[PDB]
Formats: structure tokens, C-alpha cells, sequence
């Protein structure tokens, strides 16, 4: 009637709107929009702090790469936007805190190119390291990139300086990095960049984990992971290249046990 | 209101087609799975559905009891210097392969456990010495109390520690704990650390092992023959199996697909094809 | 004390029994649970869900992400299949290794509908119709468009609609069917060929792949649970 | 198949100090008891016995004295050993387990050892 | 404080005087003061597999273009 | 509303007759019985009768559990070389003679199985050596789990296959079974093949046994002793019972006359005098 | 939930105030979920045998000739 | 516990015996029944079958 | 005379026409003369602290000092 | 006598079990309680009774 | 008439204060 469609949309949060005119609807993991926590479900007595606008908006990370090359890349939640705005302070801030996401995943093409990308959100997305003499000993500084997150690869190459481990991830692709056959990841709420239809993902992530809230610096809720289910062509060109941007913006986030600020070890 | 053993839904009739409804058609870019049924594709005839899906519940999954270690006991000439007789296991599941894969479709956990333990025995050296049945001593340690040093020290006492006492040649021993796990859920997989390594802090204290925390720290079980010293060696093995009851499950994941390599997530060089050659065009 | 007679299977220990026991940890308090997302109830709840097939498993291609990907082409027409695969969804190796495959290895039977559904990956610019056969088994098994055409299949038509799905409807004379490599039970043959050709205009690619899931319906019900083959422990 | 090196061994007069290593050719996914033994004449004799972290288990005339410690990640373990004495002379090696906080002469393989030799005076 | 349930009759005997037919009930008791004792009721739930098949914001109506 | 230990129906008086009515008379062509009662073909007394065919329903005639294999075990000298000690067994029926004969006085079958296990063992060479009490694992491998290949590999972990711990000395271990066939009732007999041999393929790929279906296809049973390796040899035999419970069955046959050979119906040469000498006028 | 059924009296015991007369009955409980695990009731029906007796279309009668 | 005191027969098998025993495949999905031609209910239906006789057992 | 009571159920399986919600109850009943005999019922009370923690005559007010 | 099966953990004994058990001294003529000032009826309400802190733990 | 197994009380929201009501403050030398 009025011409509203799937793939036209709009999201607004905080100062902040995105739109598109290419979208495939849009998932909200398990069926659950993110939520504040509940006082039947609560744990930690002290008020807690909830930034509300200030945190709660569309922050975006540095836009990576897709050449006929990449095998793939992956972030961690909250890792990811550490060091975003108000919602980094936040978290720095507190012992405690949780939150939710919406995260979009942009990238656009043309009628003539192809290829496409699974976008995966995963809980708990604990990856393998690279040593066959150690396991769990990736390092928190390699555990936790940041906003530029890592990448996945084609190949599995064990580290064999044992003087100085480099005490990294080495996450095989077809592994979807932790040992399990990636063309079972759609078990984990997803969708699908294939050029020809849309050019966005968007998935809306509630707070996932075994506790009310939990320690945002030590550990990481989801993980995103983009993978090329169909690798990049254009044309009949030989290196063609089209650019990937992430925008996540925290929702519903509250935090508890305030003191002075946490200064981690990133490096 | 739909049971697990209710029967799934029946076929209905349906003839040909021709219209602009697509069933068909959908897009997997959304994320969704189309939810089509015979009827939508092709023509079905009417069909009384007595098929339940009972034995696939959650529950009659892992209804079945499983291994999770060997403990083991040995006698010596005399004592000559040999007095710690006595085997200690860290209480963990994954130690094996099996109930651990079973474990990992899901990313979180709750249940009560049903531990049942089935006691071996037998000689060593061919001899003509007879011991008499042996009696022993299960004894859970949960972090923090004191493990035992010799096998005859105080320890031993058990004031407050649950132990069970088996005799050989009865019934396996049987044990229920309830869901003891210090989170909501257990935590299959833990994407973190336990330490924050703080940059005024030294690499090593700020240290620690990824994916490891006390989320699942159970203690140990301390297993001993009660029995004094015999002149003949016995040797025993105590096999403990664990059935998860009364369980509930969160987020599906896809399962283990090469083969496991510690208690991480971790994968080992030259394991790393499970699957074999089959031509595309070949049935 | 009351008068007792001990019956045979006194004192053994079934694994798969259901008895109470006495509780190491009287008065335990034990800790609530909250609202986590995601609560599965049962296995079968999974086998819904669509998974990606491996189909190209080649001995370059198998594991890597390359056997994913099922390769077509703007070739002329031709009665040759693009792929070939057997209805036996926990031991085909193409079909084994997916979700529906692995909960079925822990089952000694299975039944009911299956679903496979294509998406297409080439250019917007690209189009064409292919043809997707389930042909239950008997027969000899369709090598040529000609044989496909005969048994259940959809003509699929690329568009904006990027996405296809083809039922294979529950036909079997057992009730469930074996979750092994078995001809009394086998359950027929799966295949895709061109209905007319990829067509594409000048300055776009002219190969491009699909790729294939697998998932179950409604109707799907699996039985006798068992052991699976998946997964081993060398010493 | 297999391996497990031996290092640190020396010569040192008496009480002086020690600090033996024992590493893993490849990581094993199963061997998380590691233990030292040693010995002089025709006899074995177990020294001291430590699983994953942190029970550690020592021998009526090494305790005190020796200490072990070991990765909780890296299948490898490490004798310190303090106030040696000329009694301690001995080849000293390394072997990994199972569950198995006690201690027996009957392993499977047998490395190579490292000797230490005590001086008097 | 006996519980008496139904069973799900698969084989029937020769009988409606007795076995299969005039539903057969079967009793349980429980006798420990902690839940975790007891024995697995089997007595399960089914849910919707929606949550992770249709995991969309805007509902899905099978017969209508997926994309519009 | 007829129970099967109801009193069969009384005799009637009946006196002399004359007349057109003829019982005696009938034609065997039709394919009929005469339904003659003694009443029909001489003079009657009334007897209220007792009798009942209580023993006789189908529940009553297999209610005898019965053998059906003998799986043994053995130990050598030392290890030597070998530690291949267990029995795997292919659970079928057709390897004894007297269960199988009394299950082919019909075509078809629907059954709840219960199987009983009795365990014994012994010992070998001479020797003053004394083994410990020991536990069997019977381990059911339903068909396409892996089977053990060594004593003391992971398949014996058994996540998820059902097995029975039995210690010997006490009572003999006892399962049921539900109807577990893949069809609607278990076929003791099938005139066919699993294969179709087509004209466009090789004879061999078309090739199968004549009257052999997964029907019957129901996976084995492997027997371990769990006891590690004692210095003094003992062999074990476990013997299977079945009783065939809660059963129905379809379509009469004629019962086996000639001595069974192989799992088929076919019979070997030199056993096919089933009559004995008698002559026709002697009585 | 138990089942009580009566029994048929073969040897009566000289009893006709516990035993022998006044209906001897059984009390059976069935202790386990599966139906597969209760015993055996023995309840069983009979039936006519005419479908293996006088399978013909049409009905006999035995006074009468049976080709007519 | 409740005292309890064993009778003679405790531990034997019968093989005539009808007791209840654990299920070794809980919650199966059984196969229903269908309706097949020509159901037995007591052997004695087979007796009443006309059945020929081997009356001439001469040795040939 | 047999004592019934309610468990406090912690896991709950995914049941509610058996096990996890209509209240799990269990049964007990005495076997022996003597009370030294029984089994511990664990339904015990609590009580308020007060007589160690506020052992003072006149009584303790929190907002208000301690000292007046 | 009734027929019964004996399950897993038939003679085992568990420390933390709580079963009846016969008693040694039948009717035996118990002396009734007195009100003793300071009953415990929890360990909690110990642990809310304010305790000295030994801060400085120096060597000496 | 409070059992053992009886859940604690509930913490109770509260908001800023400002007041003479002194709830910190106490002397031990009571015995309290
Ligand atoms: C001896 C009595 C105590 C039995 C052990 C109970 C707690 C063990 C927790 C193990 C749970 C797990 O690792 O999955
Ligand atoms: C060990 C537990 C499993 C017991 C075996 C059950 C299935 C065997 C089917 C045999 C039926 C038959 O051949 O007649």
C-alpha cells in the first residue's frame, strides 16, 4: 500500500541512525530483544548504573577488506567496542556489567559482482590456539584485539618457538575456528551477505551467559565471525576489492561495582 | 501442552496447484529456514501421523551413563620406602571423548548428576596367597579441604567430607548430586580468563590460561582401599559414570568435528580431516 | 522383616536404568536458574534448522571451503548433472557431516519429510532455471535430465528470490529407515541438473557457485539412541 | 612416539642447589601426573609426584629439600632441588601418568635421565 | 503420596481385562527429602523450534515472497 | 468377551435321527473344515464341561525363555602378543534350533523381548593362583555404532549404547525390550532380496542374499570381563535367554519337518526322511 | 494404582473363610515407565477359528450338503 | 530401611517365572500395529484344521 | 501412617505433568518403636540472631546512637 | 515373599545418608530437656556476631 | 514459624540520604 518493504529500514539509537535500502529483514537472536536485568533475576545489591544514550548507540569500528584472498574475520563483544565513547569508559569503570547488541554489518557491491558472506554471532566463541605443545595459552592481549579484531585462515600452522610462544589464535576456517564443521554454524543466529540480494546484515543480540552479569573485561559474550561462503569475483577481473564495515550499538547495558579504573595490559 | 511423546502431525490431502503463492521460493539471506511440508511441493494424500519424537527429548538424550576415568592402586614388595598407596582424580568430564562430545552440542547446562561406580579387582604376581574382600573408600574432597599425604593420615577421618565405603562384589555404588554449579548454568565453554592482567602488574602475575575458571572447579575424589597391607598385591580399578538427570539445555552449537585435544577448544596438527573423497557427480 | 524373594537382574547395573539414590549433599542450596535465551527441549528441534552441505568432496577440495561450494558455469545446454547425491542422511559423507547428519548418528532409525534448499551466488545479472530430482529408489539412478524429470522434482527459477527448496517426501516401505549404508532400507537419489542454462551478459563472471542445506520437517522423528562413529579416543 | 627430555643435571658440592627440567617432545592429551625418580646401585626409587595443580606429593628424605611445581598448560615439570645432599647423587628422570598422585616404579617408557652428582667436601 | 501415571502402550498383549487396552498405569514414590534423588519422570515438554528456525523480526508467511 | 481360560462349551444330549439333514457328509474341496461335534455323528450324553485352553494362547505357548548363543572368553600366557580378549556376538535367533522352531509355526510376529543372562566360569591349567570376583560388560552395539577393536579402547566408554554391569556370583542379569523392528511386525520368514539387480549394472552390484532384509538386522552384543589381566587364566560363557512377552503373531505355517540348515529355509541333503516304518494295516 | 484380579482356583485348600471359596485374588503394581517391562497378564482372549476353518464366501452349514 | 527378610528362591531363574524388568531403551517410538490378515490367538485354532495323513509308511 | 511432605525442587526437568512443577512430594514412614530409630526430617527452624548479636537491656535502634 | 530387584548402591554406605536404624537400647527412658539459655539453631547467626580482626600478622 | 530452608529477605531499593538518622555510626563497647 505504502510501499514499506523488508528490505528498506531504519534503526535509530541514542544520536545515532542507520539506513538501507537493501536489507533481509533482520534476526533477533533466539527470539529474545535485548532487556535490562530483572529484579527476580538480579544479583549484585548496589544501584546499578545504566549510561542509557550514552552507551546505547551505533559506534563504528574500523572497515576491513574482502579480496579474493580472505578467509575471514572475527570480533568479540564487548572486546570489540573497549574503547567506544562512554560505553568504553563504562565498562573500564565497573567490576560488573552486561548488555546487548545490534549489530549491522555492511557491504555493498554492484549488479555485476558476486560472492557471499555468512555472518555468524555465537556465544561463547572460544577459539583454538595455535600450539601443539600447550593448550588453552593464548595470551589475553591476543585473546582480545579490539576493534580490529582477527582473522580466520586456510591453514593450520603450529607455532614451534617454544622459547617465546607467540600465544595466538590460529582459527581454521572450515573450523569456524574452534574445531566444528562451518557449514554447521547456522545453528548460531545469522544471515547471509550474498551480493545479488542485500548488502547488510543485521542481528539483534540479547545478553548471553550462565550469570546475570559477569565481568565485561575478562570475558566476552559473543563473538562475530564473517566468513566468505562464496568467495569474491567480478567482472573477469583478477583482484577485485570491496570494502566490509561493522556499526554495533550496545543496548539495554547496566553496570555494577563501581571503583577507580581498570587499566589493562593490552599489548 | 505438547509432550514429548505426543505424535507429530498428520498429512493432510492436498491436490494440484496453480497460483501466486510460492512456498517454494524463499531467500536463506534472512536467516530462516523455510518451513515447508510435502503438501507445499507435491501432492499428499492423507496420512494418520503415529510417529512421536520421545526419544529425542533432551532428557532421553543423555539418558544414557557414561565413563569418564580409570583410577588406579598398586601394592609394592613390602613398603621398602612405599607408603602413598592411594589414587586421586581431579573431578572433570573432560577426560574422555565420548560423554565430553555429547556434552558440546549445547553452550550451557543444568542437572542433577547420578554417579555410579563399578570396582574391579585382581592379582599380579602368580602366587598362592589369598587376600579376603576389600572394602573402600570414595571420599569427595570439594575445593579447599585438605588431600590426603599418606594414605593413613587424618584426612582419612572424614568429618565433613561425603564418602562412600564399597565393598567388593556388591552392587556398583550409587550416588545423586544436585546442580552445585556457582552460575545459573554450567558454562560448557567459558570465552575469557580468570585474571585481568593490569598494565602496573607484572606479565606474570596478570596471567592465566584462556577459557579456564572456577565456573567449573568440582574438587576431587579420593579413592583408597581401606584394607591394611596384604602380603599379596591387589590391584584395583574404579570406573565412575555420570548420567546428567533432570537436565535443561542452552544454545545449540554445532558439534565437536575433529578430534579433541585438551580441555580446551583446541585442535592438534594432523587431525584436522574428518571428512573422506566422494566424487560430486557420483551417487 | 517383610518376606522378600530377589528376582533375576538383582543387583546389576543397566546403564540405562531409572532408579532414585541416596544424595551426597543433603539440603544443598542450590541456585536458581535464570531466563538464558535459547532453551533447547528436543534434538529433533535442531534437525530443523538448515545447515550447509559439503557436496564437492574431491580430494582437493575436501576439507576445505571449497566443499562447500558446488560450481556452475554459462556453458551451453546440456543433460549432464551438476550433482549427485544419495538419501542416506547419516552415511552419504556429503550429508553425514551436517547437523541433520550428526544427531542422526546418534540414532539407529530415522523418518519422515527432508528439505534440501539451494541458495545461488552469482550476480544479480545472472539468471536461468535448473532442475532439482528426488527420485526414490529401485531404479537406476538418474544420470540424464530425461530420468531426473520422471521423479519428485521443482524446476527452480533464478530471480530475486534467491533461494529454492525441494521436499523430499517421506516414501519408504519401513516405517523408519536404517541410519547406515543399507539396501533394504536405502532411500533414493538426490540431483540437479540444467533445465535451460546460466545465461549472463557481457562483463560478469561466467562461473559462480550455489550452495545447498539440508534440513528436516515437522514429521521427522528419530529412534534408539546409540552410539556415534563421529568421534573416537585413541588409547 | 612419545618423548620426554631430561635437563639440568650437573655437579655441585654439598648443600648447593639444583633445578632439573622435563619437557615434552609434542603436547599429550592424556599424561597430566608427572613424577622424578632416581637411583645409584640396582634400584629405582621415586622422588616426588605432581599432577596438574597444585597437589604435590614428596618422599620421606626429599621433602623440604626438593620442591616441584610444572605448567598447568605445558605438559612439562621442574625439580628444585635445595640443600643437596651427597646421598642425592643419582640419574634422575621423568615420567608422566595418568591420575596418578602415587608413585610406582611401572612406566612404559623410560626417557634417558639426567645425573647429579653431590660433592662432599 | 503415590504417583500414578499412564503409559504409552506400544506391544499389547492379548488382553483388554487386564493389559493393553483398559489403559495401563504405573506408580512412583518418591522416598528422599532432596529433588536431585529422584529418578528422571520422562514426562517432557516439546516447544516450537521457531526461536531458531525463524529467527526474524518480521514474521514469515510461507506461501508469500520471503523478500518484499 | 471369550477368555482363553474359559471353559470350552458342554456337550448336548442328543438322541437317535432319521432324516435328510447330513452332517457327516461334506466335500474337503472347498478348502473347508467340518465343524462336527461329537453330538453330530452318534448318540450324546449332556457332560458340563471343565476344560480350558488356558495353556495354550499364544502368551502361554513362548513362555519359556530359551538359549540362543554361547559367547566365550580366554586368556593366554602372558600377553605374548595377544590382547584380543572379548567376545562380539551377532544377535540373531537363528542359531539354535529349539526357539526358532517354535517361531515358525507363524509369518509374523510383534513382541516385548526380555532377555536373561547367566554367567559362568572356570578355570584352565592347574595352579594354586586364585583370581578376584569379576564384572562383565555386555554392551549392546546397535547396528552402525563402532565396534571394539581392542579390550581396552574408547568404544568400551559407552555414552550412549545401553550395557549391563554383571557381577558374578549374583543373580543373572535381566533387560526388556520393547518391539524395536522397522516395520510393523518382525518377519520370520521374507521371500525377496535387499537388492534389485538392474540390467544397466554389473551382476555383482545387484547381487544379494535371497531372503535377507534389514528386518531383522538388530546390531550385537559385546562381552568383556572388566577385570584387568589376572596372572591365572579363567574362561567365561555367557548364556542368552529370550522370552518372547506381551506377543502377538499372524499368518499359520507348517512347522519345520527336516533338521535346519543356515539361517534360510533351505534343507541339506541326507536329512530329509522325517517318517518312520509303518506299515498300513497295522496299527 | 494397583490392578487386583482374581485367580482361578484349581486345588482348594479346605478354606471357606480365607482360601479355597471366597474369591482368591492377585494385586499386581506396575513399577516402571515402559510397557515394555511390565510381566506378562495372561488375560488372554479366544477367538472363532473360522478364518482358517471355513474360509469360504459362502457360509456353511453343516447339516446341509456342502456342494449345492 | 524397611527390615526386610529374604525367602527361599531368592536369585533363582525360572525360566517359566513372569516378573517385570528394567527397560534397556527408554521412551522408544514404537512401531504401531496394522491390521494383518489372519491373526492367531490360541494354538488350539490351528488344531481344528483339517491336516492330510501320512497313512502309507511303507520303508518305500 | 504414612508422613508425606513437600521437597524443595532446585533442577527441574522439563516436566510439569510429572516432575519439576505440581509439587514434588515424598514419602516416609517410621519403622521402629523407638524415636531414636528415625531418620533426621531436616524441616528445621531458624531463629533471630538477637540473643548474641543484641544482648543489650534496653533496646538497639539502628539509625539512632548508640550512646545516649 | 515379595518380589523385589536389588538397584546400584544396595550395601554401599554413604556418609551422608539418612536412613532409619534399629535401636540398641529399646525404651529406654530418656531425661527430658531444660530450657538452657543460648540455643543455636543455625551457624549463620554466628557469623553475624561481630568478631576482632587479627590485622597485623608482622613476624613478630 | 521461619524454616531452614526459607529464602533471606530481599534488599530493599533505597535512594540518596541526608539526615540525622545515623545508621553508620555505633559504639561496640555495648557488646552489640
Ligand atoms: C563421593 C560423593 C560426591 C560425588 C561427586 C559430586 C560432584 C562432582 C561434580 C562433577 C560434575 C561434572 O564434572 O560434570
Ligand atoms: C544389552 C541391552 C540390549 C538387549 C538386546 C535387545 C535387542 C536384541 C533384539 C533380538 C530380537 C531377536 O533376534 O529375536
Amino acid at each position: 500500500a505504502c510501499g514499506y518493504s523488508d528490505r528498506v529500514l531504519q534503526l535509530t539509537l541514542g544520536n545515532s541512525t542507520i539506513t538501507t535500502q537493501e536489507a533481509a529483514n533482520s534476526v533477533v537472536a533466539y527470539g529474545r530483544w535485548p532487556e535490562y536485568l530483572r529484579d527476580s533475576e538480579a544479583n549484585p545489591v548496589d544501584q546499578p548504573t545504566e549510561p542509557d544514550v550514552a552507551a546505547c548507540r551505533f559506534y563504528t569500528l574500523d572497515t576491513v577488506s574482502w579480496t579474493k584472498e580472505s578467509r575471514g574475520w572475527w570480533w568479540k563483544l564487548p572486546d570489540a567496542l573497549r574503547d567506544m565513547g562512554l560505553f568504553g569508559q563504562n565498562m573500564y569503570y565497573h567490576y560488573l556489567g552486561r548488555s546487548g547488541y545490534t549489530v549491522h554489518v555492511q557491504c555493498n557491491a554492484s549488479k555485476f559482482h558476486q560472492g557471499a558472506l555468512g555472518v555468524f554471532a555465537v556465544p561463547e566463541m572460544c577459539l583454538a590456539g595455535d600450539s601443539n605443545t600447550t593448550t588453552m595459552h593464548t595470551s589475553y592481549q591476543n585473546a582480545n584485539p579490539g576493534e580490529k579484531g582477527g582473522t580466520f585462515t586456510g591453514t593450520f600452522t603450529p607455532d614451534n618457538n617454544q622459547t617465546s610462544p607467540a600465544r595466538r589464535f590460529c582459527p581454521v576456517d572450515y573450523l569456524l575456528g574452534n574445531g566444528t564443521l562451518l557449514g554447521n554454524a547456522f545453528v548460531f543466529p545469522h544471515q547471509i551477505i550474498n551480493l545479488r540480494t542485500n548488502n547488510c546484515a543485521t542481528l539483534v543480540l540479547p545478553y548471553v551467559n550462565s550469570l546475570s552479569i559477569d565481568s565485561m573485561v575478562k570475558h566476552n559474550n559473543w563473538g562475530i565471525a564473517i566468513l566468505p561462503l562464496a568467495p569474491l569475483n567480478f567482472a573477469s577481473e583478477s583482484s577485485p576489492e570491496i570494502p566490509i564495515t561493522l556499526t554495533i550499538a550496545p543496548m539495554c547495558c547496566e553496570f555494577n561495582g563501581l571503583r577507580n579504573i581498570t587499566l589493562p595490559r593490552l599489548q | 501442552a505438547a509432550t514429548s511423546r505426543d505424535a507429530l502431525p498428520n498429512t493432510e490431502a492436498s491436490g494440484p496447484t496453480h497460483s501466486k503463492e510460492i512456498p517454494a521460493l524463499t531467500a536463506v539471506e534472512t536467516g530462516a529456514t523455510n518451513p515447508l511440508v510435502p503438501s507445499d511441493t507435491v501432492q499428499t494424500r492423507h496420512v494418520v501421523q503415529h510417529r512421536s519424537r520421545s526419544e529425542s527429548s533432551i532428557e532421553s538424550f543423555f539418558a544414557r551413563g557414561a565413563c569418564v576415568t580409570i583410577m588406579t592402586v598398586d601394592n609394592p614388595a613390602s613398603t621398602t620406602n612405599k607408603d602413598k598407596l592411594f589414587a586421586v582424580w581431579k573431578i572433570t568430564y573432560k577426560d574422555t571423548v565420548q560423554l565430553r562430545r555429547k556434552l558440546e552440542f549445547f553452550t550451557y547446562s543444568r542437572f542433577d548428576m547420578e554417579l555410579t561406580f563399578v570396582v574391579t579387582a585382581n592379582f599380579t604376581e602368580t602366587n598362592n596367597g589369598h587376600a579376603l574382600n576389600q572394602v573402600y573408600q570414595i571420599m569427595y574432597v570439594p575445593p579447599g579441604a585438605p588431600v590426603p599425604e599418606k594414605w593413613d593420615d587424618y584426612t582419612w577421618q572424614t568429618s565433613s567430607n561425603p564418602s562412600i565405603f564399597y565393598t567388593y562384589g556388591t552392587a556398583p555404588a550409587r550416588i545423586s548430586v544436585p546442580y552445585v554449579g556457582i552460575s545459573n548454568a554450567y558454562s560448557h565453554f567459558y570465552d575469557g580468563f580468570s585474571k585481568v592482567p593490569l598494565k602496573d602488574q607484572s606479565a606474570a602475575l596478570g596471567d592465566s590460561l584462556y577459557g579456564a575458571a572456577s565456573l567449573n572447579d568440582f574438587g576431587i575424589l579420593a579413592v583408597r582401599v581401606v584394607n591394611d597391607h596384604n602380603p599379596t598385591k591387589v590391584t584395583s580399578k574404579i570406573r565412575v559414570y555420570l548420567k546428567p538427570k533432570h537436565i535443561r539445555v542452552w544454545c545449540p552449537r554445532p558439534p565437536r568435528a575433529v578430534a579433541y585435544y585438551g580441555p580446551g577448544v583446541d585442535y592438534k596438527d594432523g587431525t584436522l580431516t574428518p571428512l573422506s573423497t566422494k566424487d560430486l557427480t557420483t551417487y | 522383616g517383610l518376606p522378600v524373594m530377589n528376582t533375576p537382574g538383582s543387583n546389576q547395573y543397566l546403564t540405562a536404568d531409572n532408579f532414585q539414590s541416596p544424595c551426597a549433599l543433603p539440603e544443598f542450596d542450590v541456585t536458581p536458574p535464570i531466563d538464558i535465551p535459547g532453551e533447547v527441549k528436543n534434538m529433533m528441534e535442531l534437525a530443523e534448522i538448515d545447515t550447509m552441505i559439503p557436496f564437492d568432496l574431491s580430494a582437493t577440495k575436501k576439507n576445505t571451503m571449497e566443499m562447500y561450494r558446488v560450481r556452475l558455469s554459462d556453458k551451453p545446454h546440456t543433460d549432464d548433472p551438476i550433482l549427485c547425491l544419495s538419501l542416506s542422511p547419516a552415511s552419504d559423507p556429503r550429508l553425514s557431516h551436517t547437523m541433520l547428519g550428526e544427531i542422526l548418528n546418534y540414532y539407529t532409525h530415522w523418518a519422515g519429510s527432508l528439505k534440501f534448499t539451494f541458495l545461488f551466488c552469482g550476480s544479480m545479472m545472472a539468471t536461468g532455471k535448473l532442475l532439482v530430482s528426488y527420485a526414490p529408489p529401485g531404479a537406476d539412478p538418474p544420470k540424464k535430465r530425461k530420468e531426473a524429470m520422471l521423479g519428485t522434482h521443482v524446476i527452480w527459477d533464478i530471480g530475486l528470490q534467491s533461494s529454492c527448496t525441494m521436499v523430499v517426501p517421506w516414501i519408504s516401505n519401513t516405517t523408519y529407515r536404517q541410519t547406515i549404508d543399507d539396501s533394504f532400507t536405502e532411500g533414493g537419489y538426490i540431483s540437479v541438473f540444467y533445465q535451460t542454462r546460466i545465461v549472463v551478459p557481457l562483463s560478469t563472471p561466467r562461473e559462480m557457485d550455489i550452495l545447498g542445506f539440508v534440513s528436516a520437517c515437522n514429521d521427522f522423528s528419530v529412534r534408539l539412541l546409540r552410539d556415534t562413529t563421529h568421534i573416537e579416543q585413541k588409547a | 612416539q612419545v618423548q620426554l627430555q631430561e635437563s639440568g643435571g650437573g655437579s655441585v658440592q654439598a648443600g648447593g642447589s639444583l633445578r632439573l627440567s622435563c619437557a615434552a617432545s609434542e603436547y599429550i592429551p592424556s599424561a597430566n601426573c608427572m613424577r622424578w625418580f632416581r637411583q645409584a646401585p640396582k634400584e629405582r626409587e621415586w622422588v616426588a609426584s605432581v599432577l596438574r595443580g597444585g597437589y604435590t606429593w614428596h618422599a620421606d628424605s626429599v621433602k623440604g629439600r626438593f620442591t616441584i611445581s610444572g605448567d598447568n598448560a605445558k605438559t612439562a615439570a621442574y625439580l628444585q632441588m635445595n640443600s643437596l645432599k651427597p646421598e642425592d647423587t643419582a640419574i634422575y628422570y621423568c615420567a608422566y601418568s595418568n591420575t596418578c598422585p602415587g608413585a610406582s616404579a611401572d612406566f612404559r617408557s623410560w626417557g634417558q635421565g639426567t645425573q647429579v652428582t653431590v660433592s662432599s667436601h | 503420596g503415590a504417583q500414578v501415571s499412564s503409559q504409552k502402550v506400544g506391544a499389547h498383549e492379548n488382553s483388554n481385562r487386564a493389559y493393553g487396552g483398559s489403559t495401563i498405569n504405573y506408580t512412583t514414590i518418591n522416598y528422599y527429602r532432596d529433588s536431585a534423588s529422584n529418578a528422571a519422570s520422562k514426562q517432557d515438554f516439546s516447544q516450537d523450534p521457531s526461536k531458531f528456525t525463524e529467527p526474524i523480526k518480521d514474521v514469515l508467511i510461507k506461501t508469500a515472497p520471503m523478500l518484499n
